[PDB]
RNA sequence: CCUGGUGUCUUGGGUG
DNA sequence: GGATTACACCCAAGACACCAGGCACGAG
DNA sequence: CTCGTGCCTGGTGTCTTGAATCC
């Protein structure tokens, strides 16, 4: 049905198994490619987003669109009527709920602080700002390619996540 | 439209890729395994599962619906099955290429005779061609008459290579052991080469013009046949309730009962020289399955005394599969009759029969300029004229209005189509066989009258080199709004007054009107 | 069962002579069973679909083998019209 | 002519065959690329905003 | 990337006879499945003649793209091109 | 030992007439030099001949018109003679397929077999018609269904014991059929049971009309097709059939040409 | 896990669109399509960026039918999860085989093997939970679980959970 | 192309050195010995 | 409609016309096929709406194709002679 | 109460 | 050694054999 | 009533030796 710049995937002599999807192995499969190449055929990076990114985007998006749908003239629930049809109000609900319960940095203040501090493979940095951490020790466990980079500066990341962290 | 709504992409083929079928793929894309050849359960109605017309391979009947798609018999395609093969035998087709690959490689590890260090022939791998490629490697190593172990380790085995010869469906190799001596050719089994053919390196394969992905040369030797579905080799009834097979059923089975036998002996009373008999006998039937010409040696017959019809035979002449089917074929919505001259019709006019007028038809898609119009033709129904003979909605359900007693209750909708008889100026398409140049077609204003003969106006006889002694011409009608736009617009009749052959015109002013008007 | 119709066939299944026919009327009735009631399958034969006439003359009678054999000779004429062929 | 050889040989080479030819498309039942169909037909979007507001889609 | 620019665009700018067939076919057809007309519809109803009347006055809305052999192309539109 | 190629069919000849040459010749100044001749089915179209001298080969052969002209002998290994004459079950109880009769293909279970060892008793599920029509064969036969006596007492039967009734000459006990068949007419190899085994084990058309009104008064025509109002009628006089209206038509009955209050 | 991908989508566009307003029409109809669906290859298309100002490039005119084709390129915000990422939840049901938990727009099942066993399943606390002392699982409590399989029907994604890990669970 | 092949051998079909037919058979063959 | 009224049509650059009779008007037939392996063996079941190529595990890369039905027909003789005819919908170079 | 299948392979004689 | 040998169309005129086994009928 | 012979149906399987030019 819909499709995407990549294509063909002819056959090959040799078969692959850095296909199947891991996280751990950076293995993201043929649509998620780290170089991917945009509608125009330019080069472009992966576009990775954190929940606080994410967040921004997408109720960006839908207020822009409900005051075009209005000609031009905050709270999670009434952001998700924009949509058409129960089926799509459902999952655009949800998804904003869901993020409504786990983004910490939840203003635009807070997160382009959180922008300019992480802005190396690109699924790497976007992974460290999705999972809260304390220390050190429980960064590399829980995503275990962090081990052998022997660039940490991890600790100071860590901090400042949790100084700009508000209580709760 | 006349397809099923799927929503599945509508595409073009821009790409033709040829080549073998590995044994693997071919079990693959089989729906079932087949093993029997009796084609009845016990002839007290539905076929034997596991043979030939066992109702996985689909339906040719229009009340069994296909096990495997649940399609109708008109939508569903056939599905292949699979032959396992007691043992490999060769491919008909590509014996002397198997032939001219034996002198290439070393009969024991397969590896190319030269490398790039000979000058002459690290410039023959240059060249972009494969065929030609192939070619000029091979009329190199030709003339190298042994494997050597050395360069002049190469991975060789210092073993001399034979001159291999075709002898028929079989391969001899005369191998010269070390002046003159005693030299023992021993036949060259399927066996044997398929063997020395999986060994071949990928790096090997891309210097002899084979392609690693696509036509890989072990897939030359035939392991595994692909069982074609129904639709292939379709029955028919000579008198009714009396159905005889195609030519293809009856020879599948002589395969498969060839088949089983050879599983009979590997286990029992095997005389050694009956092995020899057995297996030359299904390489023989599963040849003229594919080729049934094959030169030096009788044909497979028929009981009737004629010879097989095989599969090559379909695709060749003139009665065949391309020159036969898909390079021409015949045609709906036509006619043909005689032809007589009337001077009172204009130049681009033909005057056509009333009783074919009503059998022909164009489907006019009602709008709203039209609507009130075409139910006039609908009351009429399809014996007056102007009349109509369908009403096609967007569904694609066909009224029949010859059947239709309620016709007086049916009210058009838009996008909806009416197919109504031939009428006046129409655009027709209109030619003389033997079609010798462009001014053989040409597009006439169609002018309905009575009595059964075409009518030309005279002046358009030179062009067609048509005259009225009993001739005959065709008719086409063009099916759409498009096609109605590109005759009338390139192929018409005025504008083909002057043609480009001479730059000169090819129609005057003749006969009776040339003599009096002088 | 063929579309055409049935109803110029006499009960012995032949038609009789002095009737006009026209193209996929019956004309000759015939019937095989099919085998392991409505057991049988149709085996008619109509006539010719460009063509009409009358029936002239119906021989019934038994060939070589013993079963029974019909034939069925139709007339109609012929007027010259437009598009007829004409030789000196 | 030589129908079932080329085709064999075809084969056995791995032949591309890339479709500009007319036999091509016209046995597989395609538009060819001559007179015709020597070139695609696009809609002028840019022409249909010059017509009045009532004629547009919903 | 394989588009021609307007300023450099090279080929003829007379409509050819196959371009010129086309084009009042396609539109014949859109318009006998009910698409807006842009001309006067007076007394010649037939959908050939709709789509003769809409080429003369050069109100056609398509725009033909013409191949060039390596693949390239140029779009011209019916409103431009010189129509004998 | 040397094969020879022989037409199919004829290995059998082929060996008789090896015999007659060699035993005619004994002791004459020019004998058969072979010691014996045979044939096996399993070896289709092939002799096999006894000798010391390829010559005698020729010898036995010579004038035959079973075996081919082509010098088409060849030699035996010592090491594969024995297997050349190799000569090669049924149980009760077990399951084998009828070869011949209105059971040919079906399954039957071995009941017993006869003293002498030839024909063997077989339990069948009957194909009965239970008289219906007399006053067969294996592809005029019926359908398989157990024998039902009450069926037979209706319809057309000896009680012999429990459950064991004679009918038309034949014995069903349970059910079933106990037939004897040969042993040469049972398969007992290879069997393969089937799914099915698993499953077990308008009032005017066409009427003769007159015209009454119009161009074509007086003329007998045949409705062709009567949709409504505009009939279709098979004029008789000129080869062809007209579209008309009701009003016009004279219908036959049983007197005379009726008009519409028929 | 979010990511922004380029997207693009064959619409076919019968004759009688074709008015002043057809690029609108089409913006809309891309919406009403796109937005909500799931495939196994891109995964939740949760909402597309841009929509009122996406370039629709020409419509090919198909030949032989008259309707109309264009690719519309786009932009979207897509989601997929993947086996091996770790996640948070919120769990939606409680049951003897297991829990399953809500990660936005599908659910997620972990079964009882791969679940430690001092988490004891008790119905006869009120409200039902997963208990410890000073764990506490009720419905909306963060727990960190790791995607261990992702099965696809093409229609909505599948994937199976475990917390039978070091430092998954509750937090 | 079309339009090359039918204009020649259309009056090829309505038609001492050889002439004719033979001598354009010779041609399109591109035979090494002539007549 | 033999070899030499196709040339005809060439001629006149009536391309248009001559694909509208050699299928609408004649033998036209569906297809499915493989994206992934170019080959005619999808199974499609039109009322469940479920399509498979069960070779390359494939139920979202397929296409439908309108060829004759003589051009079907000839694919399958040929595939039951070992040749693989594999239709690509894209080029490559 | 809508759907609705009648053969093939040759050979021979003819038409333009 | 094969492959090449105009196009379309009409219509009338034809079709497995031999051997073995089983069943039925007639005669003793 | 039993045995033998003849006819019909079904199943399986081939073989005495006997138009011309071109590439
Ligand atoms: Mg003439
Ligand atoms: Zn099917
Ligand atoms: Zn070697
Ligand atoms: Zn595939």
């Amino acid at each position: 049905v819909s499709t995407s710049t990549v294509g063909a995937r002819r056959r090959r002599a040799k078969q692959q198994v850095d296909d199947e999807e891991n996280a751990t192995l950076l293995r993201l499969g043929p649509e998620f490619a780290l170089k991917q190449y945009d509608h125009d055929g330019n080069e472009h990076d992966l576009i990775a987003l954190s929940l606080s990114e994410s967040r921004l985007l997408i109720r960006e998006a839908l207020k822009a669109r409900s005051r075009a749908r209005n000609g031009g003239v905050i709270d999670d629930d009434e952001l998700a009527k924009v949509t058409s049809g129960a089926v799509a109000n459902g999952v655009v609900k949800k998804t904003l709920d869901y993020l409504n319960t786990f983004a910490r940095f939840k203003d635009e203040e807070t997160c382009t602080a959180v922008d300019q501090l992480l802005h190396l493979h690109p699924f790497e940095i976007a992974q460290l700002s999705s999972l809260g951490c304390e220390d050190v020790d429980e960064a590399i466990t829980l995503i275990p390619s962090l081990a052998a980079k022997k660039e940490v500066n991890l600790q100071r990341i860590l901090d400042e996540l949790n100084r700009l962290e508000d209580p709760y | 439209s006349q397809f099923p709504y799927s929503s599945a992409p509508l595409r073009s083929v821009k790409e033709v890729q040829f080549g073998l079928l590995s044994p693997e793929e071919i079990r693959a894309i089989s729906v079932v395994k087949i093993e029997y050849p009796e084609i009845m359960d016990e002839s007290r109605q539905r076929p034997r599962e596991g043979g030939l017309n066992d109702p996985k391979l689909g339906s040719i009947d229009r009340n069994f619906k296909c096990q495997t798609c649940g399609e109708g018999m008109a939508e569903c395609p056939g599905h292949f099955g699979h032959m396992e093969l007691a043992k490999p035998v060769f491919h008909i087709g590509f014996i002397p290429k198997i032939k001219k690959v034996c002198e290439c490689i070393c009969m024991n590890c397969g590896k190319l005779l030269l490398d790039e260090t000979n000058p002459t022939m690290a410039q023959a791998i240059r060249i972009r061609d494969p065929k030609k490629r192939f070619n000029a490697v091979w009329q190199l190593c030709k003339t190298k008459m042994v494997c050597e172990a050395d360069a002049p380790s190469r991975g060789g085995c210092g073993n001399t290579q034979p001159v291999v010869r075709k002898d028929g469906m079989k391969l001899w190799g005369t191998w010269k052991k070390s002046r003159d001596a005693q030299p023992e050719r021993k036949l060259l089994t399927p066996g044997e080469i398929l063997n020395v053919f999986k060994h071949i390196s990928p790096e090997d394969c891309f210097r002899l013009g084979f392609n690693e992905d696509y036509a890989r040369p072990e897939w030359m030797i035939i392991t595994v046949l692909p069982v074609p579905p129904p639709q292939v080799r379709p029955s028919i009834a000579m008198d009714e309730t009396t159905q005889g097979q195609d030519d293809l059923t009856h020879k599948l089975s002589d395969i498969l009962k060839a088949n089983i036998n050879v599983q009979k002996l590997e286990m029992d009373g095997s005389p050694q020289h009956i092995i020899n008999e057995v297996e030359q006998l299904l390489q023989f039937h599963v040849a003229t399955y594919m080729d049934n010409d094959i030169a030096g040696q009788p044909q497979a017959l028929q009981k009737s005394g004629r010879p097989v019809k095989a599969i090559r035979a379909r695709l060749k002449g003139k009665e065949g599969r391309l020159r036969g089917n898909l390079m021409g074929k015949r045609v709906d919505f036509s006619a043909r009759t005689v032809i007589s001259g009337d001077p009172n019709l204009e130049l681009d006019q033909v005057g056509v029969p009333i009783s074919i007028a009503k059998t022909l038809s164009y489907p006019e898609t009602v709008t709203q300029y039209n609507i009130h119009r075409l139910t006039e033709y609908v009351r009429n129904g399809p014996n007056e004229h102007p009349g109509a003979k369908y009403v096609i909605r967007d569904n694609g359900d066909r009224i029949d209005l010859r059947y239709h007693k309620r016709a007086g209750d049916i009210v058009l909708q838009y996008g909806w189509k009416v197919e109504r008889h031939l009428m006046d100026d129409d655009p027709v398409l209109f030619n003389r066989q033997p079609s010798l140049h462009k001014m053989s077609m040409m597009a006439h204003r169609v002018k309905v009258m009575p009595y059964s003969t075409f009518r030309l106006n005279l002046s358009v006889t030179s062009p067609y080199n048509a005259d009225f002694d009993g001739d005959e011409m065709n008719l086409h009608v063009p099916q759409s709004e498009e096609t109605r736009a590109e005759l009338s617009q390139l192929c018409a009749v005025p504008l083909q007054i002057v043609s480009p052959q001479s730059n000169k015109p090819v129609m005057g002013i003749v006969q009776d009107t040339l003599c009096g008007v002088r | 069962l063929k579309h055409g119709t049935y109803e110029k066939l006499d009960e012995d299944g032949l038609i009789a002579p002095g009737v006009r026919v026209s193209g996929d009327d019956i004309i000759i009735g015939k019937t095989t069973p099919i085998p392991p009631y409505h057991t049988k399958r149709d085996a008619s034969t109509p006539l010719r679909s460009t063509e009409n006439g009358i029936v002239d003359q119906v021989l019934l009678t038994t060939n070589q083998e013993g079963l029974k054999f019909v034939k069925v000779r139709m007339r109609t004429t012929k007027v010259p019209q437009i598009g007829d062929k004409f030789a000196s | 002519e030589e129908t079932v050889e080329i085709l064999f040989e075809a084969g056995a080479a791995a032949e591309l065959d890339d479709c500009r030819g007319v036999s091509e498309n016209v046995m597989l039942g395609q538009l060819a690329p001559m007179g015709t169909g020597a070139f695609d037909v696009m809609i002028d979007e840019k022409l249909l905003t010059s017509l009045p507001a009532d004629y547009a889609p919903t | 990337e394989l588009a021609i620019l307007k300023e450099e665009r090279t080929t003829t700018p007379y409509l050819t006879k196959y371009e010129r067939a086309r084009i009042l076919g396609t539109r014949a057809l859109q318009i006998s499945m009910n698409a807006p007309v842009l001309v006067d519809i007076e007394g010649e109803t037939d959908p050939l003649q709709i789509a003769m009347k809409e080429l003369s006055q050069r109100k056609i809305p398509l725009v033909i793209r013409r191949y060039l052999p390596d693949g390239s192309y140029e779009d011209w539109g019916c409103d431009e091109l010189i129509v004998d | 030992i040397w094969g020879v190629k022989v037409r199919l069919g004829k290995e059998k000849d082929v060996v008789r007439q090896i015999l007659k040459k060699k035993l005619a010749r004994e002791g004459t100044k020019n004998p058969l030099e072979i010691y014996s001749a045979f044939q096996r089915d399993s070896f289709k179209g092939h002799v096999y001949i006894e000798a010391r001298k390829a010559e005698a080969i020729n010898d036995a052969l010579k004038g035959n018109v079973n075996v081919f002209s082509n010098n088409s002998k060849f030699l035996v290994g010592i090491v594969e003679y024995k297997d050349l004459l190799r000569p090669v079950k049924l149980t009760r109880g077990s399951y084998v397929r009828v070869k011949n009769g209105k059971f040919k293909g079906d399954l039957a279970q071995v009941d017993e077999v006869l003293e002498n060892g030839l024909e063997a008793r077989l339990k069948l599920v009957p194909r009965l018609d239970y008289g219906k029509d007399l006053s067969y064969t294996s592809k005029f036969r019926p359908a398989q269904r157990l024998f039902s006596e009450a069926e037979a007492r209706v319809h057309e039967i000896r009680r012999d014991r429990d459950g064991f009734v004679t009918y038309g000459g034949e014995e069903y006990y349970e059910g079933f059929l106990y037939k004897t068949f040969r042993l040469q007419n049972l398969i007992v190899n290879s069997i393969n049971p089937t799914l099915n085994e698993l499953s077990l084990f308008d009032p005017t058309l066409n009427k003769t009309v007159k015209i009454r009104q119009g161009g074509y008064k007086g003329k007998i025509g045949i409705v062709k097709e009567a949709n409504g109002d505009r009939f279709r009628v098979e004029l008789h006089n000129p080869n062809k059939t007209i579209p008309i209206p009701c009003s016009f038509l004279l219908i036959e009955s049983t007197h005379g040409w009726v008009p519409y209050e028929d | 896990m979010f990511f922004l991908k380029d997207l693009s989508l064959i619409l076919t566009l019968h004759p009688s669109y074709f008015g002043p307003q057809m690029n609108q029409y089409l913006r809309e109809k891309l919406l009403t399509d796109v937005e909500g669906t799931c495939t196994g290859q891109f995964g939740y298309i949760v909402t597309v960026l841009d929509g009122m100002n996406i370039d629709v490039g020409k419509g090919r005119i198909i030949p032989g039918s008259g309707s109309a084709e264009f690719e519309v390129k786009y932009r979207a915000v897509v989601w997929k999860p993947f086996k091996g990422e770790v996640v948070d939840a919120i769990v939606s049901n409680v049951s003897p085989i297991g829990f399953f938990a809500d990660v936005g727009p599908l659910n997620v099942f972990v079964s009882t093997r791969l679940i430690p066993d001092n988490l004891v399943y008790n119905p006869s606390n009120s409200p039902p939970a997963y208990m410890s002392n000073d764990e506490l699982i009720t419905k909306g409590s963060k727990v960190r679980l790791k995607v261990v399989g992702t099965r696809t029907d093409v229609n909505e994604i599948y994937a199976i959970g475990s917390i039978k890990e070091d430092f998954l669970g509750a937090i | 192309g079309v339009i090359a092949a039918q204009s020649i051998g259309e009056p090829a079909t309505q038609m001492n050195v050889t002439l004719g037919v033979p001598r354009l058979k010779e041609i399109l063959n591109v035979a090494k010995n002539i007549k | 409609f033999g070899e030499m009224e196709r040339d005809c049509m060439i001629a006149h650059g009536a391309a248009g016309f001559l694909k509208e009779r050699l299928m609408e008007a004649s033998d036209a037939f569906r297809v499915h096929v493989c994206g992934i392996c170019g080959l005619m063996s999808v199974i499609a079941n039109l009322k469940k709406n479920q399509f498979e190529c069960r070779s390359c595990k494939n139920k979202t890369n397929i296409y439908q194709l309108h060829i004759p039905y003589a051009a079907k027909l000839l694919f399958q003789e040929l595939m039951a002679m070992n040749i693989a005819p594999r239709l690509y919908t894209e080029r490559s170079g």
